[PDB]
């Protein structure tokens, strides 16, 4: 029966939408995570009989039969934009203002591009990633070091001892998109470019439209509860009706079966 | 030619990833999309499973 | 096509590793380091 067919698409839809929601609502506190919204598409329709015109003005509606198909989840676009800034007064924490992903070499030579800003130094000095991951760009920081800087334009330095000056210790430049939607997402805040983004270039900050550097402050995620909850009313209230006309599409078929 | 016999069917499996819970025990692993780990059988060939 | 999430585990924990302020205690034999360093 076609109805039963609809109606498992349309709960299908709406479980994967509750999904999303619930992974949106499930790391609201994470730092440089953007939330997702996913849009729905219908499925072609058949036409059993061809709407044949009349125009025997006699004011008479069109005959014409044309039945759906269902619902599908076609895509789930991530907003980028820009969130608030939260202290933590660590000196190696860098929160982006504007547009640009810091570059980190996954350990099968990949390269993967991350927004979130929280760097620690290893037991070589080079800074990685929390979770080990280091940043492309191979940023090292010597030891005894008084005290680290970074500039606004992604500049490290350090103090040492004496001489009166910092030294520069290197560059943190950062890479751009064109179509920065169109990236597919995998754990540990990382995302890995493909068709459907542009090939990524490089830049220091501040240059070619891209955001400059905060130490010491961290993105937080962009998440808008008061409009989750409304999302998860709605999403609740089209399940509860679907089943019901599940239930009644069920009902009508036994009855008929009956006999 | 009218009648015609239905004989129910079954493909391999729909491999579509499941939910995974957090339980923090060190030795707890959960696998890629389309990743297999290798144990050995009771029979001796290798067997795949997640 | 689309991607769905999972969930949301932490990672790591660090710690801050700044100067704190001191307070006197008058004792000839408390030791205030100001810096970098530790006793072994």
């Amino acid at each position: 029966i076609s109805s039963l067919w609809i109606a498992k698409t349309g709960l299908d839809a709406q479980q994967t939408n509750m999904d999303v929601i619930a992974n949106n609502l499930a790391n609201v506190s994470t730092n440089g995570f953007k939330r997702q919204r996913a849009v729905f598409e219908d499925l072609l329709y058949q036409t059993i009989r061809q709407p044949g015109a009349q125009s025997s003005e006699q004011t008479t509606l069109p005959s014409g039969l044309q039945i759906g198909t269902g619902v599908r989840p076609v895509a789930t676009e991530r907003l980028h934009s820009q969130g608030n800034l939260s202290q933590t007064n660590n000196s190696k924490d860098v929160a982006i203002k504007g547009q640009g992903f810091f570059q980190v070499m996954l350990p099968d030579g990949t390269s993967a591009y991350t927004r979130d800003g929280s760097f620690q130094v290893d037991q070589n000095g080079q800074l990685v990633t929390a979770g080990g991951f280091q940043v492309q760009p191979a940023i090292t920081i010597p030891a005894n070091a008084l005290s680290i800087t970074i500039g606004r334009d992604g500049v490290v330095s350090v103090t040492q001892q004496g001489q009166a000056a910092p030294v520069q210790v290197g560059q943190l430049n950062l890479t751009t998109f064109m179509n920065d939607t169109g990236l597919e997402s995998i754990g540990e805040n990382l995302y890995i470019e493909t068709q459907s983004s542009g090939a990524p270039n490089e830049s220091t900050p501040g240059l070619n439209g891209a955001g400059l550097l905060y130490q010491g402050y961290v993105e937080t995620s962009n998440v808008n509860v008061a409009e989750e909850l409304v999302n998860m009313i709605q999403v609740q209230r089209a399940y509860e009706i679907n089943s019901k006309a599940v239930s009644t599409t069920d009902q009508m078929l036994q009855k008929l079966t009956q006999l | 030619a009218t009648r015609t016999l239905v004989t129910a069917s079954t493909p391999g499996a729909d491999m579509t990833p499941g939910q995974l819970d957090y339980t923090s025990r060190p030795l707890d692993v959960a696998l890629q999309q389309d990743g297999w780990l290798v144990v050995q059988a009771a029979d001796g060939a290798e067997g795949y499973t997640r």
